[PDB]
RNA sequence: CGCGACCUCAGAUCAGACGUGGCGACCCGCUGAAUUUAAGCAUAUUAGUCAGCGGAGGAAAAGAAACUAACCAGGAUUCCCUCAGUAACGGCGAGUGAACAGGGAAGAGCCCAGCGCCGAAUCCCCGCCCCGCGGCGGGGCGCGGGAAAUGUGGCGUACGG
RNA sequence: CCAUCUAAGGCUAAAUACCGGCACGAGACCGAUAGUCAACAAGUACCGUAAGGGAAAGUUGAAAAGAACUUUGAAGAGAG
RNA sequence: GCCCGGGUGGAGCCGCCGCAGGUGCAGAUCUUGGUGGUAGUAGCAAAUAUUCAAACGAGAACUUUGAAGGCCGAAGUGGAGAAGGGUUCCAUGUGAACAGCAGUUGAACAUGGGUCAGUCGGUCCUGAGAGAUGGGCGAGCGCCGUUCCGAAGGGACGGG
RNA sequence: CGACUCUUAGCGGUGGAUCACUCGGCUCGUGCGUCGAUGAAGAACGCAGCUAGCUGCGAGAAUUAAUGUGAAUUGCAGGUUGAUCAUCGACACUUCGAACGCACUUGCGGCCCCGGGUUCCUCCCGGGGCUACGCCUGUCUGAGCGUCGCU
């Protein structure tokens, strides 16, 4: 009678749609009864039955966004949907690497002078 | 007949809706808002009156993305990952 | 319009002198701030002195106060030399080291 | 205005003097009765105990 | 006396975040005591109060030595209706009288897994607590 | 040199704002360059401009600009200063040599206008009040 | 005026949706205030703007 | 005439990137009044203030002397106390008005061009292989392409080298 | 004659500022003609072509237990 | 100014020693809100005009039907559109408020309905004009300019 | 006597003062200090069984997934392997808007790839993906009685 995520998962595209094709043609009869007088039963079945739907859908597209990712994330170049999303200003900041080389002449400077520990009697 | 009389002829419009602020300032004749200043890429906004630049600031409207990165900074832009299972 | 004896006064107060006022009611939290930063530097630095870098004795450049010693930006060049401390590592092992002082005496 | 007067300085001497005035008064039965204190069963209102 | 910061003592505050608080607090908020036997049986004080968990009514009007079953928890009014405490309208028709937890003791409870896991968390709490008390 | 934007004469007021031509503009034509070159492109960062020709009508300037989001430059440890937010628009801020050099900025007798960050920083902290909480 | 615009009939057709009066059922919930529509707009007195 | 370099300049739905607009309390660069005071008023004052334009960050700007001083000398910038309503400016009228030294908060120093020496010893990009890749990096192989001698990299910058 | 720097190239945190924003704490403050214009479906209703202007409005009761039923009146509205 | 008594009321309040202030109203053609006399008064008088019978209904000068007498008199008080209005259109129901008397009636209120296009218009053209690029100017948002300081054709019969 | 007027009191109206309440302000302080072509701020239109406003949301439309929690939501109906709330990292996110094929009527296109007509042979219908300006590095195609070199 109700409609879950968790065992939706396994299940492969085709029957997936069939499943949502059956759904909204069930959603389709639950308007027209609802136009033309129906039970309140009835009534209060388009609620489940959309959100049925939505559950569906949003199955769908996780699973082929998870599939599209984990066959783009060994190349270059990827869709900009696929690319990390967080604020413009941080996504145009100086990468780990580029952020910490540094030149060879401070790399000698720091390897011939580091920091001491030290301290000083009273 | 500067009053009342006169009164009767008006049966144009000068303004309309704008397509960027909404607001019924769209001047046609001059194609161009009064409130926004549509056809500039930047909208009209001057500090003399505090009150009109308190009316549509940014706090005013859905907020429908601002909203979203306000909770979202409150965790480093976490990103690409989720929750343990059960 | 003048009393009848007192002072010319000349106040000051002939701009918009209300627009820029500088409260000081966040005095102490000040106060609790540096002193916060100060004890979390000293624990950052672990067996350093907490005041810093040693400095040198200078004399103050003036006539009303010559007769005083102060503490210096650092110590210069010379006195690092005649001491056997490279300008280097003077900084790094606890030295305020400055080029621009001179020595004249 | 927020920039009104809220504080007040005093000497540090007035304050000392004031210190004292309070702990030489707190040592007299009649001050100590008349702030309203019930103290008539108390031994002795210099009252101290040890450190424990 | 409270010394926390970051817990306020205003009372307008505190007033706005008890009348908007969520459901899952609402939950929390209205709990009522056990009854005796019950405290010293799971060694716990106070339970949060369950759809058909039984009742003595300890103050108001309808306080006596009745175990009534409660009906309903009416969380959006802070109120609880048992199956006894009620009146008759003019028409005849007869409409239970709400009643606070706070006013309310547990006969027995009803033993879900959820109930019995959160009796044993608190029971362990408490104990933990006491033998640091020690 | 910079002549009022008045619609005849008309700069309504007290006669010692009645001048028209004769005025001159606080910022040097060099900095106007640069200025204009930022503007027009503004996916570059403005580093440094020269003057390469003149005559009675114009000036000819050259001015260096540097695409801050290129690989050979943002691997190169001691020029990725310019790729930081903070540099966006120097020529507009008044940032480079042509243009600090109007500021009035410098160390002496000579530059006491802008001891602080500069002009209105100094006249900030000479024109306020500070109410001190005991006063 | 017959000649019109589409977007200036869905905003006609929005203001009309809009001028109905409240439920019945809603007067008497719990945490409620409402008595009436008291934004209701009589095409005599109040003219759209527009 | 043709063929080939280089220079200068075009065309692209060419491959891959970047800017626009908003907020604007605080910050930076311009432009910038008149009410008002002077018991009138034009210089002054209001005020480099309001309004106008542009550009950012979490702070901004400034900053390691073409400095202060004249002392038995101090030593980047910034901020507070004081210097001081002082030196000074001003129909010397109304009014305006800093700085050095001194005590503190904090404290951090550095890098190029040039001059020269090293077989351009330098950098970017495409293909394949290996690592992890949700801040596209490291290693190797490419008689792969390009930039660059109209000058990339290492040493090196006034405290000398 | 002395003194002191080395301009016309560049980078650099901390102390400093913050009537916007997020999240908090407090008060010798105001207590519905007060305090924000706005304690409430408030930048809302409403006015102006437009720039823009801009309100009024808190309180049953512990719990609706919000007055069944009879009676006069068409009803509002009354008596029990 | 205050203290008691009586009544109403239903949850906080005052005395003394100090401290602090947004601390005392008859006026300001004071601000906001409320209420009077005037006063059951002025008034409900521009464009000739209404009458009889019946029905419905608690209720009829005003509704509906029938009859009579009138007016608009085709440059209309007729039949249709443009602009503007935006559901006012239609049916049913109600008579609290509104329609400055009343209403059984309404453009009021409450429930529901109603606008169908290859050919009717928009959509296309250009007019007076508006307005990008190139260019020029401009501290700058931008402005001038519309062929003028432009490498301004991405088309085609045909042939290979 | 009666009417009318005046005064005082009781009661009843009218009105909404006073008092007591306060999920609201004002002021000070603290920590953080984060928008946007991967499409912002703002606007428009839609979305609930009964829904006008406010609020929430976006054709998956008073919300999907996941995690925590653990028996409700409620104005009336209807129906523990997890109701409802909260958190929020997965997914989705209509039209305008810097707004981006050209214009702003939602009018008119162009190119490529799919599904219907065809059984590609072209139209026609539907679907999907591109088609803005400036600018940087590189690639390709070019122009020049610009400077040259061999014929
Ligand atoms: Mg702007
Ligand atoms: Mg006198
Ligand atoms: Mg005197
Ligand atoms: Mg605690
Ligand atoms: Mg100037
Ligand atoms: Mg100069
Ligand atoms: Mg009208
Ligand atoms: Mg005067
Ligand atoms: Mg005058
Ligand atoms: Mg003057
Ligand atoms: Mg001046
Ligand atoms: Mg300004
Ligand atoms: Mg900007
Ligand atoms: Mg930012
Ligand atoms: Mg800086
Ligand atoms: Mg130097
Ligand atoms: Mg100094
Ligand atoms: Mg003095
Ligand atoms: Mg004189
Ligand atoms: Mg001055
Ligand atoms: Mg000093
Ligand atoms: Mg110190
Ligand atoms: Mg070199
Ligand atoms: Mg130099
Ligand atoms: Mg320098
Ligand atoms: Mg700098
Ligand atoms: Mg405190
Ligand atoms: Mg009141
Ligand atoms: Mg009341
Ligand atoms: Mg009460
Ligand atoms: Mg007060
Ligand atoms: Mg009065
Ligand atoms: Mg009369
Ligand atoms: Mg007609
Ligand atoms: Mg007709
Ligand atoms: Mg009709
Ligand atoms: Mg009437
Ligand atoms: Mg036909
Ligand atoms: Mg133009
Ligand atoms: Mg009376
Ligand atoms: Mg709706
Ligand atoms: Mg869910
Ligand atoms: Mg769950
Ligand atoms: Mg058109
Ligand atoms: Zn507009």
């Amino acid at each position: 009678a109700k409609i879950k995520a968790r065992d939706l998962r396994g299940k492969k595209k085709e029957e997936l749609l069939k499943q949502l094709d059956d759904l909204k043609v069930e959603l389709s009869q639950l308007r027209v009864a609802k136009v033309t007088g129906g039970a309140a039963s009835k009534l209060s079945k388009i609620r489940v039955v959309r959100k049925s739907i939505a559950r569906v859908l949003t199955v769908i597209n996780q699973t082929q966004k998870e599939n599209l990712r984990k066959f783009y994330k060994g190349k270059k170049y990827k869709p900009l949907d696929l690319r990390p999303k967080k604020t413009r200003a941080m996504r145009r900041r100086l990468n780990k690497h580029e952020e910490s080389l540094k030149t060879k002449k401070q790399q000698r400077k720091e390897r011939l002078y580091p920091l001491r520990k030290y301290a000083v009697k009273a | 007949t500067k009053g009342t009389s006169s009164f009767g002829k008006r049966r144009n419009k000068t303004h309309t809706l704008c397509r960027r602020c909404g607001s019924k300032a769209y001047h046609l004749q001059k194609s161009t808002c009064g409130k926004c200043g549509y056809p500039a890429k930047r909208k009209r906004k001057y500090n003399w009156s505090a009150k009109a630049k308190r009316r549509n600031t940014t706090g005013t409207g859905r907020m429908r993305h601002l909203k979203i990165v306000y909770r979202r900074f409150r965790h480093g832009f976490r990103e690409g990952t989720t929750p343990k299972p059960k | 319009a003048p009393s009848r004896n007192g002072m010319i006064l000349k106040p000051h107060f002939h701009k918009d002198w209300q627009r820029r006022v500088a409260t000081w009611f966040n005095q102490p939290a000040r106060k609790i701030r540096r002193r916060k930063a100060r004890q979390a530097r000293a624990r950052r630095i672990a067996p350093r002195p907490a005041a810093g870098p040693i400095r040198p004795i200078v004399r103050c450049p003036t006539v009303r106060y010559h007769t005083k010693v102060r503490a210096g930006r650092g110590f210069s060049l010379e006195e690092l030399r005649v001491a056997g401390i490279h300008k280097k590592v003077a900084r790094t092992i606890g030295i305020s080291v400055d080029p621009r002082r001179r020595n004249k005496s | 205005k927020t920039w009104r007067r809220w504080h007040r300085r005093v000497n540090t001497t007035q304050k000392r003097y004031a210190i004292c005035s309070a702990l030489a008064a707190s040592a007299l039965p009649a001050l100590v009765m008349s702030k309203g204190h019930r103290i008539e069963e108390v031994p002795e209102l210099p009252l101290v105990v040890e450190d424990k | 006396m409270k010394f926390n910061p970051f817990v306020t003592s205003d009372r307008s505050k505190n007033r706005k975040r008890h009348f908007n608080a969520p459901s899952h607090i609402r939950r929390k908020i209205m709990s009522s005591p056990l009854s005796k036997e019950l405290r010293q049986k799971y060694n716990v004080r106070s339970m949060p109060i369950r759809k058909d968990d039984e009742v003595q009514v300890v103050r108001g009007h309808y306080k006596g030595q009745q175990i009534g079953k409660v009906v309903q928890v009416y969380r959006k009014k802070y109120v609880i209706y048992i199956e006894r405490v009620q009146r008759e309208k003019a028409n005849g028709t007869t409409v239970h009288v709400g009643i606070h937890p706070s006013k309310v003791v547990i006969t027995r409870l009803k033993l879900d897994k959820d109930r019995k896991k959160i009796l044993e968390r608190k029971a362990k709490s408490r104990q933990v607590g006491k033998e640091k008390g020690k | 040199g910079r002549k009022r934007p008045v619609p005849k004469g008309a700069t309504y007021g007290k006669p010692v704002h009645h001048g028209v031509n004769q005025l001159k503009f606080a910022r040097s034509l060099q900095s106007v360059a640069e200025e204009r070159a930022g503007r027009h492109c503004g996916a570059l960062r403005v580093l440094n401009s020269y003057w390469v020709g003149e005559d009675s009508t114009y000036k000819f300037f050259e001015v260096i600009l540097i695409d801050p989001f290129h690989k050979a430059i943002r691997r190169n440890p001691d020029t990725q200063w310019i790729t930081k937010p903070v540099h966006k628009h120097r020529e507009m801020r008044g940032l480079t040599s042509a243009g600090r050099k109007s500021r009035g900025l410098g160390k002496g007798h000579k530059f006491h206008h802008t001891i602080g960050g500069s002009r209105r920083a100094a006249w900030r902290r000479r024109n306020t009040l500070q109410l001190h909480r005991y006063r | 005026s017959s000649h019109k615009t589409f977007r200036i009939k869905r905003f006609l057709a929005k203001k009309q949706k809009q001028n109905r009066p409240i439920p019945q059922w809603i007067w008497m919930k719990t945490g409620n205030k409402i008595r009436y529509n008291s934004k209701r707009r009589h095409w005599r007195r109040t003219k759209l703007g527009l």
